[PDB]
């Protein structure tokens, strides 16, 4: 009905390798290590082919992020387990599941937040004093999204591309019933 | 009495203990912590507004008797204070008397301290410098 | 440390409205009576 | 020890 | 560059000025420290840097920059650091400086 | 926070953090927690009404004039052009706050009072170049802004509103 | 404490290449050459901070970094650097930078 | 006599109460002054930190909890593992609340 | 990376390597002869802190 599929800005996957990793060895042996102890407990290291982040800890476990899409995050994960290989420490691709899906969209017309916070008070909360957005949790799918003066749809919480079309399509009509003028 | 009293006994209340001084001092656990210091809250001059009500949304006007008496409200003026707040500190080498010295730190400001009630036809009251006409006009009688 | 919560001016005003509303004259009695305005002379 | 807080008159 | 010659020369009259103190501790002889003066100048002079008075991995000639960092951020593709108190060898050249902006883009 | 909005003299964040020393992220997630604790309690055991709504820059704008001093004449023309206000879409995603302020601002300019936004500001704490940037998009609009009844009677007309 | 980097410099390589040629000679003791490279590191930190006042700056596209130890590691391809007046272009500029504030 | 403000009276009021604008003072800001200052510090490996306590306790013979987070500049849940390991506390000697190493390695 | 990382077992003072040497024995099952201890630790020659064992 919308016409318009949103489109997945970010990616947040995380992934084991079963195997305690030195992050002293890590940082010194890798192109691009930060490991700050002070800062944090864990060493960030970025890759450019996929343009994504990845934070490793000392217990194995690896958070990945800034992939657009499910297979470009595939990819970066396994080339991230081949940097940790090449480097010498036993790593072998095991679980890797998303643990959130953002995207974003734009309705092409303003919407009225005091109309829909004032209509739909059970699942909004607008406060303009803080965020210039109203947030919006919806219950089915389970995801929250951000609905700014400008007709712009930020969606995030979804574990699946599915869950936030569904998301997007169920909020396109309560969008539109508010537009103004 | 009344004027007497708003004119001159305010004052010379709030200058008898207007200086309040709280002194931490030195507490010795370890060399790099041995400095004392001294916190000291003044009380100065004292100003009286004219009689005033603030309203629930938070507006403030001019109250004048008839409107109190109508609404029930105090006929009351607010009390305003200038406060100076030093802090002095020392180093507390120990067996020796301190030496307490300003730390570039003098904050100097009106302070709220109440409403204090306005007596008719008072010298801080609206209807001491009204005319006949001017209390017609106000709706009170000569 | 917050100069609005370390002067509570309720204090006084509380305090002078409680002793003239009412006569008791603390925080003797009859000290504030309703003036009597039945005629001029009273 | 002392109280680490007293008022002064 | 004037101020690097200067620098450089202020250095080594630092270093053999302050070392005289151990050398008489070890108990060698003066003439040591003209040696050590004589080669150290002449080394510096061969260097021809500067007009004297006298992959996923990691793995003179290369340029070098040698400083200390008082504060680097980044802003998502962009990385800005502010350097003090280095000295840099760029084309067989040396700078010295007392403070430096580093604006770079990581591709 | 929740009693001041519910006895409809709602007051700001900002104002009640004057006195509380409680930061934005802590005391915004305490508040959405207590009105949803709330609106579960009013369903399974009203509370909320058009007063619960969050901007409500109406009632702000009576007592930043009486900060500032203006008559309640300026005040009820501020009042108008805030309400107006929110029909322009490059104006209503701005800070309740800032709407209010900046309406308030243009009419102490329509009416000449001698107050300068360096002081506008600084009493209700309030950027300065905001004030003057909302300013800015308002002007586009001043015609829309401004009481019929007013410019009708001639207490003021459009002409006394400076425009850079 | 201070921080041995310098020892990287040209003049640092000098100096070890003429400490430890009279080594090899030698007449000095390798115990004194530490000695004197520790109070190398002291001269080269108080003089670099107190005697210099020009500002350079570097614009370019970073290749590879990284952070360990408190000391950051750039590699910036295809910069130009300007001293004060006349840029400088360099194919491939090596930047490792350690913190400011002394770790005592 | 005393003063009387002939300004407005909201525009007296403006600073009373809860007021928009956040006071600017520093006076008694103790809370601010502590907690502006703050440093943490990583697990470094017990077979170091034991040598170096050794040394410590050479020093001193009796020593407090909060003087060795201070010292040794290690957070409590790992230094108390080595602590316990290595040396004991007296809680009814008249040197209470302080560590003390175990008389099995004290007493050499 | 590791092999440089691993300390050398001279440690700064003698009772670490007394605590070390209790806690290994004390992770074994059975009784362990002088000759695991010295595979152990790199003291051949009769060592203070075995002394100190005993």
């Amino acid at each position: 009905t919308s016409g318009i599929v949103p489109t997945l800005q970010n990616i947040v996957a995380t992934v084991t390798l079963g195997c305690r990793l030195d992050l002293k060895t890590v940082a010194l042996h890798a192109r691009n290590a930060e490991y700050n102890p002070k800062r944090f407990a864990a060493v960030i290291m970025r890759i450019r082919e996929p343009k994504t982040t990845a934070l490793i800890f000392a217990s194995g476990k690896m958070v990945v992020t800034g992939a657009k899409s499910e297979d470009d995050s595939k990819l970066a994960s396994r080339k991230y387990a081949r940097i940790i290989q090449k480097i010498g420490f036993a790593a072998k691709f095991t679980d890797f599941k998303i643990q959130n899906i953002v995207g974003s969209c734009d309705v092409k017309f303003p919407i009225r937040l005091e109309g829909l916070a004032f209509s739909h008070g059970t699942f909004s909360s607008y406060e303009p004093e803080l965020f210039p957005g109203l947030i919006y949790r919806m219950v089915k799918p389970k995801i929250v999204l951000l609905i700014f003066v400008s007709g712009k749809i930020v969606l995030t919480g979804a574990k699946q591309r599915e869950e936030i079309y569904q998301a997007f399509e169920a909020i396109y009509p309560v969008l539109s019933e508010f537009r103004k003028m | 009495s009344f004027n007497q009293f708003v004119d001159y006994t305010l004052q010379d209340i709030i200058c008898e203990d207007s200086t309040l001084i709280l002194e931490q001092l030195a507490q010795h656990t370890t060399e790099s912590d041995n400095i004392s210091r001294k916190y000291e809250i003044s009380f100065g001059k004292i100003y009286v507004t004219k009689p005033m009500v603030n309203e629930s949304d938070g507006v403030t006007h001019a109250l004048y008797p008839q409107e109190a008496r109508l609404r029930n409200l105090t006929y009351s003026s607010g009390l305003f204070v200038d406060v100076k707040k030093r802090t002095y500190e020392a180093i507390d080498v120990p067996g020796r008397e301190l030496k307490y010295e300003l730390i570039a730190e003098e904050s100097e400001g009106k302070v709220f301290i109440g409403r204090l009630p306005i007596m008719l036809r008072s010298k801080n009251c609206y209807l001491s410098e009204a005319t006949e006409s001017d209390l017609y006009k106000l709706k009170e009688c000569p | 440390f917050n100069m609005k919560l370390a002067i509570n001016a309720k204090t006084i005003t509380s305090g002078l409205k409680y002793a003239l509303a009412t006569g008791n004259w603390g925080e003797r009695a009859g000290v504030s009576q309703v003036l009597n305005r039945y005629t001029y002379s009273s | 020890l002392r109280r680490k807080t007293r008022q002064l008159k | 560059n004037a101020e690097a010659s200067r620098v450089y020369e202020i250095i080594v009259e630092s270093v053999v000025n302050e070392v005289r103190e151990d050398f008489e501790n070890a108990g060698i002889d003066e003439q040591t420290l003209q040696d050590l003066k004589n080669i150290w100048q002449k080394k510096l002079t061969e260097t021809k840097v500067t007009t004297f008075s006298w992959d996923y991995l990691i793995s003179p000639d290369e340029n070098l920059m040698l400083c200390l960092y008082d504060k680097v951020t980044r802003t998502k593709a962009r990385w800005k650091c502010s350097l003090k108190d280095g000295v840099v060898t760029i084309n067989r050249n040396d700078y010295t400086f007392q403070k430096a902006q580093v604006e770079a883009e990581w591709v | 926070l929740i009693g001041c909005r519910r006895a409809e003299v709602a007051r700001t964040f900002k104002e009640i953090q004057s006195l509380i020393h409680v930061k934005t992220k802590e005391f915004g997630k305490t508040l959405n927690i207590m009105k949803n604790i709330l609106r579960g309690k009013s369903e399974d055991g009203k509370i909320d009404t058009d007063n619960m709504s969050g901007a409500q820059n109406l009632t702000y704008i009576p007592r930043f004039c009486s900060h500032l001093g203006l008559p309640m004449q300026v005040t009820t023309s501020a009042e108008y052009t805030a309400k107006k206000c929110k029909e322009i879409k490059e104006i209503a995603g701005k800070s309740p706050i800032t709407i209010a302020v900046v309406s308030i601002y243009l009419n102490i300019l329509l009416f000449q009072i001698p107050i300068t936004a360096a002081k506008v500001g600084q009493t209700l704490q309030v950027t300065e170049g905001t004030i003057k940037s909302g300013y800015k998009i308002l002007y586009e609009h001043r015609d829309k802004l401004v009481d019929p009844q007013l410019i009708a009677n001639g207490v003021v007309s459009l002409d006394n509103l400076p425009g850079v | 404490g201070y921080y041995e980097l310098y020892r990287r410099s040209t003049i640092g390589n000098s100096l070890v290449d003429a400490l430890d040629t009279l080594i090899s000679d030698g007449r000095i003791e390798a115990s004194l050459a530490m000695r004197v490279l520790e109070t190398f590191d002291k001269v080269v930190a108080e003089t670099l901070k107190d005697n210099t006042q020009s500002k350079l700056t570097v614009k370019g596209n970073l290749d590879t970094y990284g952070f360990c130890d408190d000391v950051w590691t750039f590699i910036v391809k295809n910069c130009q650097v300007t001293v004060e007046q006349s840029v400088i272009s360099v194919d491939k500029l090596r930047i490792v930078a350690c913190n400011s504030k002394k770790s005592e | 006599r005393i003063t009387t403000l002939d300004e407005t009276v909201g525009v007296t009021m403006s600073h009373t109460g809860m007021s928009m604008r956040s006071d600017n003072s520093n006076f008694l800001k103790v809370g601010r002054e502590k907690a502006k200052s703050n440093i943490k510090s990583i697990r470094m490996p017990k077979k170091e930190i034991l040598d170096y306590l050794f040394k410590l306790f050479d020093e001193y013979d009796y020593w407090s909890l909060k003087g060795l987070k201070e010292r040794t500049r290690q957070p409590e849940a790992h230094l108390k593992e080595c602590l316990d390991k290595v040396a004991t506390l007296v809680k009814k000697g008249p040197y209470a609340f302080k560590y003390t190493l175990r008389p099995e390695y004290k007493k050499l | 990376a590791l092999q440089a990382n691993q300390t050398d077992i001279s440690k700064s003072h003698d009772s670490s390597k007394l605590l070390w040497a209790t806690e290994y024995i004390q992770k074994k099952g059975k009784p362990v002869l002088v000759n695991e201890l010295l595979d152990y630790l790199s003291m051949k020659k009769d060592d203070k802190v075995i002394e100190l064992l005993k």
